[PDB]
């Protein structure tokens, strides 16, 4: 079923975008998490980063890199599930028989 | 690391036969070709 | 012309020649004679080089 | 003011000015153009020379003075010591 | 509340940076489209230097001729050099000034718009 | 207080300029899409080649530079404040360039196969270029350049780097 893979990949990309937004918002401490957009974002992103908070402590106890590590791990995981041939120029198999492909 | 992830990915009607003409029709439409 | 395309770009032999010897193909499940010369049938597959060039031209046109 | 001397730029400018002053002191000719350079290179009085020729005569006199100074003052002192085994590039 | 450095060393605001950014982008956009800036365009100068020099020379020569003397022409870049080799070297300054006519006046970017 | 707050000298300015040259190396690939228009900036295509060679001699050089600057320079409170501020500003500009690269990597194919991408590429250079130039204009001068959404975070991070494990 192509629809299943399509929907799964779309959901994974949306979750990756949410994690990237959380990483970006970690730079600003003035934002209030009680406001509707930030509250919804943190409600969505709480458990996945909460797992890594327990798994990985801060390096020196003063700086936090947990959202970045979660984003990188999820990026690698979703990269694992990319389509075999993404078309663009990939499905043309480059030019002729090639060392690369 | 690169090799481990590559091996896992390789571990997992063909593409060029049907998908090449399917994706082009679905995404890049033109009446001179698809009408 | 050929002199222009050779000038543009030929190939990058990082792993050596990218074109290899040809492999004849024979029909498995069923000719005007002319049995003097056996014609090459290596290109009858879809995964070959000629089909790749044709798909490249079709993609460029589309 | 020592405050001016404290800055690196002022020191560099003063060093450049001193080098220029020493060079002008040791290479600028006086009366040797007509005496030696002009007659030797053109065989004419400097006044009759074209403006671009007088500069050439002055440059020739200055170069002769520079070579004389570098031979009679620096090279004699540094060559009184003979060739001290003359280290050479090994590779 | 945060330190923000000593007050003796001058600080630049954010408004100046925003103005610089917007000004650069607007300059590029105005240069790209000559005819869209309220029906007008953006000009670097008012009068070309050659035009001003020609007008001034014309007026000066008229005044000198009317006064009863042979008019003189003032050259942009400088006068001649007393040399006896070649003609280009003798008039090098004026030729150097005149050889930059196209770059001095015309703009480097394309005058019209392509792809739109 | 014991923190040094004197003016920055020339070697720190040179170091900060060399540090600022990093995002230019990161985004130098898309200079042609901008240079095709307004050729007067064509020199910007040929200026970063030695820096491209030196910063890319090893795959993990940027992380080593970041760790050597954040801990070795920004943490120290005996270095003048302006030098640390400029080092952190350069690091943050590099981070912004990395963010731009990451958001480039996920462009849809529809935008990829349209001229819009070219425009995007041009902007990816131009904006970054402006920032660097601006910072450089306030790097050779021992002044503070303030940029929205960045400078306040840099000011906080400077004092968070201090009293680290103390
Ligand atoms: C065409 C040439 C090149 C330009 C130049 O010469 C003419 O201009 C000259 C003149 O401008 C000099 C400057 C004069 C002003 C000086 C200012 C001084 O600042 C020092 O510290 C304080 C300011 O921070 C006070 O000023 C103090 O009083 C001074 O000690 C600075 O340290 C050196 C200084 C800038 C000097 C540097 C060297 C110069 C620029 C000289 C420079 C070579
Ligand atoms: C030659 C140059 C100059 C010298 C220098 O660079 C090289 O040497 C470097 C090196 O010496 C660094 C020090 C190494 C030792 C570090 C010690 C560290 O103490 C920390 O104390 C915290 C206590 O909570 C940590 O615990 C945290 O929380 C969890 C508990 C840990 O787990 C987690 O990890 C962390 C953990 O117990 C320990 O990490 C301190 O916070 C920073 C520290 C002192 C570093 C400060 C900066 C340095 C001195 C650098 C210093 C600039
Ligand atoms: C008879 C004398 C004539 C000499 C004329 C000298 C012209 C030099 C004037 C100074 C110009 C400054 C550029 C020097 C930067 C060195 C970088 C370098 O070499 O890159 C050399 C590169 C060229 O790079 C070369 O390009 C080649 C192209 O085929 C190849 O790729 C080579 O591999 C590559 O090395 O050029 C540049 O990147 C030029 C950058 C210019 C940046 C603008 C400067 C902005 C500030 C200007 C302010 C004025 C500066 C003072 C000017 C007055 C000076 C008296
Ligand atoms: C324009 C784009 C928008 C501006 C974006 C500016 C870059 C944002 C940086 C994204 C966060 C980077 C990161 O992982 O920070 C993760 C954390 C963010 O650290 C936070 O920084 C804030 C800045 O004021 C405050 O200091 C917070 O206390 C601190 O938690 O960074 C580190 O732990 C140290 C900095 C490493 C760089
Ligand atoms: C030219 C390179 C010499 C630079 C260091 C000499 C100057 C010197 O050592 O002065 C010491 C230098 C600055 O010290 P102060 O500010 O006290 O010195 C001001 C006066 O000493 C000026 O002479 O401190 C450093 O270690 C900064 C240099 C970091 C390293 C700079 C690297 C430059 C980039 C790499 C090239
Ligand atoms: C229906 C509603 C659709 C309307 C969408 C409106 C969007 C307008 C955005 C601007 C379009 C301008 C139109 C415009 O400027 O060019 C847009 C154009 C991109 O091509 P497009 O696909 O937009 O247009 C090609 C057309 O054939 C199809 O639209 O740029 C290029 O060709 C390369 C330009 C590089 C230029 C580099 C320098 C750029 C300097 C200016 C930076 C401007 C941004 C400043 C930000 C402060
Ligand atoms: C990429 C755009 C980010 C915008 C969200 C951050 C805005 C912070 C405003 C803080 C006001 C106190
Ligand atoms: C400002 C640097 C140069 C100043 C000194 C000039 C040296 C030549 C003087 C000749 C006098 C006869
Ligand atoms: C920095 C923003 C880049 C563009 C993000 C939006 C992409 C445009 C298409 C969205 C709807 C398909
Ligand atoms: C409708 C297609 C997308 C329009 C906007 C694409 C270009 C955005 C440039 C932003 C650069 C940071």
């Amino acid at each position: 079923a192509r629809t299943f893979e399509r929907a799964a990949f779309g959901f994974a990309k949306m979750y990756l975008f949410c994690l990237f937004m959380r990483v970006l918002l970690s730079w600003f401490p003035s934002i209030d998490w009680n406001s509707q957009p930030w509250a919804f974002l943190r409600l969505i992103t709480e458990p996945y980063l909460q797992i890594y908070r327990g798994i990985l402590p801060p390096l020196f106890g003063q700086l936090d890199f947990t959202p970045l590590f979660g984003f990188l791990i999820l990026q690698d995981v979703v990269e694992l599930m990319s389509p075999v041939y993404t078309l663009g120029h990939a499905k043309d198999t480059s030019m002729f028989w090639t060392t690369t492909d | 690391p690169g090799p481990w992830m590559r091996s896992l990915k390789k571990q997992l009607a063909s593409g060029p036969r049907v998908e090449f003409f399917r994706i082009l029709f679905e995404q890049f439409y033109h009446p001179n070709f698809h009408d | 012309t050929l002199r222009w395309r050779k000038t543009l770009y030929v190939a990058s032999l990082r792993r050596g020649f990218r074109k290899k010897s040809r492999k004849q193909r024979i029909l498995v499940m069923p000719d005007g004679e002319n049995s003097l010369i056996t014609k090459p049938t290596h290109s009858y597959t879809v995964l070959g080089k000629r089909a790749s060039r044709y798909r490249h031209q079709i993609y460029k046109d589309v | 003011l020592s405050g001016l001397l404290g800055d690196i730029g002022v020191k560099c400018t003063l060093a450049f000015a001193g080098t220029v002053a020493a060079g002008a002191a040791i290479v600028v000719p006086s009366g040797k153009q007509v005496e030696a350079a002009s007659l030797d290179i053109y065989g004419r009085p400097p006044s009759q020379l074209l403006p671009n020729e007088r500069r050439a005569a002055e440059f020739a006199a200055g170069h002769r003075r520079w070579k004389g100074f570098v031979d009679n003052s620096i090279y004699s002192w540094t060559r009184t010591l003979p060739g001290h085994d003359n280290p050479i590039v090994n590779p | 509340n945060v330190y923000k450095g000593p007050a003796s060393i001058p600080h630049a605001s954010a408004e100046v940076f925003g103005a610089f950014f917007l000004a650069t982008n607007t300059a590029l956009l105005a240069h790209m489209f000559p005819g869209k800036l309220f029906g007008s365009e953006l000009h670097v100068r008012k009068w070309d230097p050659d035009y001003l020099a020609s007008c001034c020379n014309e007026q000066g020569m008229r005044r000198e001729a009317l006064s009863g003397k042979k008019p003189n022409l003032w050259l942009l870049g400088g006068g001649p050099r007393l040399v006896n080799d070649s003609w280009e070297r003798m008039w090098w300054n004026n030729l150097h000034w005149k050889r930059w006519k196209v770059p001095r006046t015309g703009p480097a970017f394309p005058q019209d718009m392509y792809w739109q | 207080f014991g923190r040094n707050e004197g003016p920055m000298t020339w070697p720190w300015k040179l170091m900060c300029a060399i540090l600022y040259m990093l995002p230019w190396v990161d985004v130098t690939e898309k200079t042609v899409y901008f240079v095709e228009r307004f050729p007067a900036f064509v020199w910007t295509e040929y200026f970063s080649e030695p820096f491209e060679h030196w910063y890319n001699i090893h795959e993990y050089a940027p992380l080593f530079i970041f760790f050597a600057t954040y801990l070795g320079i920004v943490r120290n409170k005996k270095i003048p404040h302006v030098a640390r501020y400029h080092v952190m500003m350069g690091v943050m500009l590099d981070i912004v360039a990395m963010i731009l690269i990451v958001t480039e990597e996920n462009l849809p194919t529809g935008v990829l196969w349209t001229p819009w991408s070219d425009l995007f590429y041009a902007l990816m250079f131009w904006f970054i270029f402006l920032l660097v130039i601006y910072c450089l204009f306030f790097c050779f001068l021992g002044w503070y350049c303030e940029i929205p959404l960045i400078s306040e975070g840099v000011y906080l991070q400077i004092e968070q780097a201090e009293q680290l494990g103390q």
